């Protein structure tokens, strides 16, 4: 196991190039002179969400080479975007399979899905992220937000913005440091010495709709809620889990590198008995994964795939384990929108516990055999890899060494795919790692339209992004504990394209001007998920040796076939392979 | 002229012997740099006497100016050299020369408190109406400054 | 011992909760990854100042253990407000207790106290900071920095509000880059190099006075001293000294965790030597606390106590050493502003400093006597707390863990105390370590009244903030170093609540609007300090064991009646009882 | 050899007494509570540039005393100006050595320096610092950067100043996020899921040349290429390399701690080895360093053209009259050591296999002795081909104008005793002459220019700026913004400037400031947090060295009150 280490930063409303091109590659060009370093990739996809991983050599010392990785990245950190820095850039040193699943599910039916992701969230995540040898907590779910889910009809009926919207929440839901009476250096024999306390951050949505916006002329008020629905809401809808079936939440934990397996997840179990006793009727603690026991399904759709139809192949998945495997199976712990390589809508997992060994007799209700068979019953699943593991190959990356682009790299991908193929004496299922292109709305900002008009373009990009993206504004006190508060479109504003035309920017004369009146739109392809290894763009490509054949071989095949690619694609080794 | 080079920078860093010798050896006593300071300039910069002394014997134009208009009298009136803006005005200087800014060594010796340089500059017949390009006088800048010592003196 | 962390942040007119809501729990949510953390605590006081401790297991590496929570901080460093951030935040591994005592005063009496203060910091501070094994370096007394003290009876003349004064201070008071002439790339043939001067910072009360607000319609200027008195002052005036009664400034020095306490304690002398020679006529160097010899009296008030209060408590415990123990104590070195916990305009210390051990013979005046009889004196000053020490109850942790609230942990807290007082048995002297509320002043902006007169809510805040709190503008250079530019209100103007109308905002048509045509205000109850123990809201509870019974069963009987307490009210034991 | 660790930082058209304040003293103030630290010194110089060097005790380690040094410095970060985060504040190990100095030219003489440059950047330099055993790669240049070179007069045409051009250039040079159609959460049912692509970075010359700054109220369109002219260029040019007369760039790669030099100087060559195939036409490596160094510098205030043709000269001279020894001649304009500027500059001379250099008259000495003589009658320039260490301290707040008085008080005494003390000089720099602008508060309000527009107009014309990032053939690269060279030379092209008021007229800056002559210094030197001057000098022959300091020791007695001093370096 090589020593890893990962920085993570999010971007909201972003696309992959956004991403890439912004927080990225910034990132990236300052990765040099770190000391044992092999090699370094990275994804960058349209979640708003890069995840750089530096991997290497074994017998480095993982304390040092977060430190000189985390030293390197304050090179970047004020070059990032505001938006992104806001989020929290993390470094961190784990290995990447999960030590644990803490499952949280509510026995009365007392709290929603949501309900049990803020409370795990607020209540208890953070307290498992401090505790010694836990080197990352995953939350299936997301934290409460204060969500305004802005509407554009009312808001154009009193020539409002989204822009109007955020600067009423930062100056109305505010924290203000007003001073004191009798502060020092006081008058000689002042007595009274109080503290002076003035706006604080508003705790709840009736405060947050009554956020004044604007008085109009004839006297009346426009609040917050009468152009917003106000409601706590997650950070993120991109994240539900299920044990059983029934609504649950939970956190992976993975362990810290060089830590104790069983000593960390002893202090686990401790700190879980610490916030037992304080939890609200019904809700109770399960462990759907421990680390023979175990095993997990990785569920992985192709790009483009909503969480409605990944939903289904989990719902697929579980079925099985609950009705044909009922006698050996204990517990399967389904997530949506979370997944073995990462995060996003097409992707998800199952963590499956067995009954106890004692009540499995039989090699057929063993480990190998019930992955063995549940792949077999995956088989033939349309639009879906569908495989269960317990946990020959290699690992083969594709360079773009001379700037030709993305959609260069993905032919001569397809060229060396193509020749992969031809040859199954040798190479068998020689597939890409990433997701494919798929259509993307591509709007454009008419400068002279937008310059003649009297309508910035800061108001522009604001009011398009925070609508139809959502936009982080500032903090709010939920019970105590500082959240996030996002504005966001109502959904049935952001579902169509003819939607767009419905969003108004006032301009410096005071006129509502709608979106159609200075932009246009086509369709066209782009990537939902960038990779880029050792700096340089490219995608990874996997296989495995044919039967009998060593690695040796197919990668000498490999590299034969990837020398014909046309002028400026080159190739490396990693992982498995290096 | 490389002899005019070496007395700039002689005079630049006060080498009164590397001076004389220079002047003896027959080096241009109006040599100036690229900025248009002279011997004079610097010595009256640096706060040099006996070099503006030597100088001027030696026939140096007391009145040149450099690419902005600033005369040693200018420099040595900004600086507080009280004992240089005396001989300066003793060899012939403009008390009321100005600069490109129409500033004059009455306005950088108000500027700076030199009261002492102030009445010897009034005593040789220093302007004291003259306005700069924005229109301040000398008076102007006493109560910009608050200098109320300066406020009295030219009333 | 285990080793500990302290981070600490400071929010210049900052109360204890904006402090806690906008600081504390966003670095808090922060401290994750950390390896080795037994447990964390922290304190947002009404100063405006933050103080997280993390306590680290016994064998843990000091060194990374603060350069792991050095490293977390940098990351969350942008979810921090820019004013907290320019006043820079301080991660130190050190211990409690001070190594020694650098004390400086003046024979002459050309420098007062505050200028003894100024000299240490901007001539001695640093340099002293820079030695061998110092970590912490606290100075008792405060750096000069530029003070603009506003009148606002003269704004309002001027139609001039604070945030003219802030911007006119910014663009006054600058140093601008403004590149050179004939720099490259050049043209060919040229000549000529040399840097173009702009504007300079600003470096004398003269200068500042001269700054341009404004000019009238009829042409005469109104000036930065038209509207306030500028002096050279401290940044903050928290702290004051005294050496046996006359003033005096110093440095608290504590020795780095691991270092050695002697050669450290010689390097401190070596540096000192080479300051002596360019000390102004007057200063001297007086050694008041060398770690036998010495012994410390702490001084605490309860929270709402002024300097006028504690200063009297000084004065009567330095008079006793001085009076009565004459004999025996060489100096007393006391400071007002700071205590052995911390900061605080309610607490204070006084170094003592006997005379050489030979000339005190017998048992009644060594320390162990001096100590119990100075205490036994100090007993009677009624409302404070008076002990001396050189150089075993119970540590009690009474926790927020279901968002209940500051009030209702407050009286959850009152309920156990008075159950503990109950068995004088068992366990006596059950006492809460923090403070108790105080009279705050609570003010309402009307956002509607605001708007309907056309004033901005940030010129609002401004002008109330910079004001009656203080505001730091920017940086200049006094004497060759760079010190701070503050701003705020002469005392005279914010010391009784009326005065608050004396303030006056423009709008936006030009007219002077007086803060009371848009706030109200009332008297309230809040907290002076703020604790929390493992990022939840707690109070921290001290105790012992009654004469002749073991603290087991002490503790024992202390978490009985934590379990009668209501519900969501947790406990946890810290300190020595972990 | 005592460990060190070397911050530094760049802010770009700033004057050294605007790093010092702004930059230098905030870091200073800032070094607390780190371990083992003998001594810290710190240079502020003419072309915006700080490098504070703190030194360790012997036996520190000097990767502990790196993370410690950092750890400090990035909390202060947020007290530095944002224009210096934007360059970076690098902290790295002066771990001095240079395994290999890699050089790359380019023979049909198709390339500019810049052009090489950013072949290196993109194309090498990331790939050799990945070959086994490299630590720190130092570029000679910087990769492209989309250079906008304003002109003064077609801007006062169109009432624009270059606070519109950098606004123009933020709006329409942005990365922005715009969201999705159907994004979670979705209105249940829905079937569509699209990102939004709005506007992506400019990728060319010709796309900044079509901003559109502004459209008058006829129909007229003025675009950025109206108002300026676009290339690709370089980020700074304050170093000109060449490598036999030919514009070179090249890489600086120094050995990573307890790694092989033979062994990564093979893996060097071997990655290098495989990259000539990707080389455009007539692209080599060269290897500029058997050896010495000639050292060239101009008096103050020379220009970089200047310094070029004395450097030809130089590499002239090697060249003809030495053809039967020296092999390359690498000439570095710009670059020296106590000092970096357009009037300093260094050659560094390759010389032929020993085993070919027969006769005395071969060896290095006698090709110094003769490259010094010959050089001795260059008109206006020293050129030399190739102790204790002194350091007076400002005590008591002096000032810099004060501290050099007191400094030729002490240089003057020094040359009073030939007998025991000998080329007893400043190891800095000397004042030189500075155009000070004085900007009218009282005529800029009454006129109603903001001084925003002011500062922001002069620095961005005159120092150039750092507006943001942009897309060239995949890679994240620099936009700078500056005047073209025309328009920003002598104190005429000052009132070419012309800034917009609120009223909408164009003033020109003649109207709101006046400028004199003054001098000031190029280079300020700091020594442990207070202002200082470094001082060498050695004993006369026949005496020992602490003989010598001993009488430093003794002329420094009697120098002006507040000022002090310390030994530093090897006379530590
Ligand atoms: C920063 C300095 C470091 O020193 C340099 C060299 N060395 C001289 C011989 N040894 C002392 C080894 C280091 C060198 F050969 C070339 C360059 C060079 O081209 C260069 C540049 O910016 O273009 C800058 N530098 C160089």
């Amino acid at each position: 196991a090589p020593p890893a280490v990962t920085i993570s930063a999010s971007y909201p409303g972003a696309d992959a190039k956004t991403v890439q091109d912004t927080v990225t590659q910034v990132i990236e060009q300052n990765m040099n002179g770190i000391d044992n370093l092999m090699y370094m990739s990275s994804n960058s996809d349209s979640t708003g969400t890069v995840q750089i991983t530096l991997t290497f050599e074994s017998g480095t010392d993982a304390d040092i080479a977060q430190v000189q990785v985390q030293n390197k990245l304050q090179l970047a950190m004020p070059l990032l975007p505001q938006e992104v820095q806001q989020q929290g850039v993390s470094v961190e040193k784990s290995s990447s399979s999960f030590l644990m699943v803490v499952g949280v599910i509510n026995t009365d039916g007392t709290m929603t899905q949501e309900d049990i992701s803020d409370y795990v969230a607020a209540n208890m995540k953070d307290a498992i992220s401090r505790t010694s040898g836990v080197g990352d907590v995953q939350l299936f779910g997301s934290q409460y937000a204060m969500r305004i889910w802005m509407n554009p009809n009312e808001l154009n009926k009193f020539q409002l913005t989204p822009v109007d919207v955020i600067t009423a929440i930062k100056a109305q839901n505010a924290q203000v440091a007003a001073g004191q009476l009798g502060g020092t250096p006081p008058v000689k024999g002042q007595q009274l010495n109080a503290s002076i306390i003035a706006q604080t951050r508003l705790t709840s949505t009736e405060e947050f709709g009554k956020i004044l916006l604007k008085v109009n002329q004839d006297g009346s008020r426009v609040l917050l809620r009468d152009v917003a629905k106000i409601e706590l809401g997650g950070e993120n809808y991109d994240i539900i889990a299920e044990f059983n079936g029934q609504p649950a939440s939970g956190l992976g934990i993975k362990l810290a590198t060089g830590a104790n397996a069983l000593d960390t997840a002893a202090a686990i179990r401790a700190e879980l008995a610490k916030m037992e006793p304080f939890f609200p009727s019904g809700l109770k603690i399960v462990y759907p994964y421990d680390t023979q026991g175990v095993f997990m399904t990785m569920v992985q759709l192709p790009a483009g795939a909503t969480q409605e139809r990944t939903q289904k192949v989990l719902n697929e998945v579980t079925h099985y384990y609950l009705t044909k495997e009922k006698n050996n199976v204990e517990s399967v712990f389904a997530v949506n929108g979370f997944g073995f390589a990462g995060r996003g809508q097409n992707t998800g997992i199952a963590f499956v516990s067995l009954k106890d060994w004692a009540d499995r007799p039989g090699e057929e209700n063993k480990v190998e055999a019930i992955t063995m068979r549940a792949t077999r019953a995956f088989s033939q699943i349309k639009d879906a890899m569908v495989f269960a593991f317990n946990l020959t190959g290699f690992d083969f990356e594709l360079i773009d060494q001379a700037g030709l682009g993305h959609e260069k790299l993905t032919q001569a991908r397809n060229q060396l795919l193509a020749e992969a193929a031809k040859h199954p004496d040798m190479l068998t299922s020689v597939r890409p790692n990433g997701l494919e292109d798929t259509p993307q709305f591509k709007i454009d900002i008419d400068q002279e339209k937008a310059q003649a008009l009297g309508v910035s373009i800061n108001d522009i990009n604001t009011t398009l992004g925070a609508a139809w993206g959502g936009s982080y504004v500032n903090d709010f006190i939920d019970r105590g504990r500082v959240k996030k508060v996002y504005v966001m479109s109502e959904a049935k504003y952001r579902m169509l394209p003819d939607d767009i035309g419905d969003w108004y920017v006032r301009a410096a004369d005071g006129q509502m001007v709608p979106f159609s009146a200075f932009s246009s739109s086509r369709w066209e392809y782009g990537s939902p998920r960038l990779e880029r290894y050792n700096g340089l763009p490219s995608m990874e490509i996997l296989g495995q040796a044919a039967p009998g054949k060593s690695t040796g071989e197919a990668m000498e095949l490999m590299e034969q076939l990837a020398s014909k690619l046309p002028t400026g694609v080159g190739y490396d080794w990693t992982g498995m392979s290096y | 002229s490389d002899l005019g080079k070496k007395l700039l920078e002689a005079a630049r860093a006060g080498r009164d012997d590397e001076v004389r010798i220079l002047m003896a050896n027959g080096a241009d006593v109006n040599a100036a740099d690229v900025v248009g300071w002279t011997p004079l300039h610097l010595a009256a910069y640096w706060g040099h006497l006996e070099i503006v002394e030597v100088l001027l014997k030696n026939g140096a134009d007391v009145n040149a100016y450099d690419t902005l208009g600033s005369t040693p009298l200018h420099l040595a009136a900004h600086f507080g050299h009280l004992e240089i803006v005396e001989v300066l005005l003793k060899n012939g200087a403009d008390v009321n020369a100005k600069d490109d800014n129409g500033i004059t060594p009455l306005h950088l010796a108000a500027n700076r408190g030199h009261l002492e340089i102030v009445e010897v500059l009034l005593k040789y017949g220093a302007d004291v109406n003259a306005q700069d390009k924005f229109g301040k006088t000398a008076f102007d800048i006493s109560i910009n400054n608050g200098n109320e010592d300066l406020a009295e003196i030219l009333q």
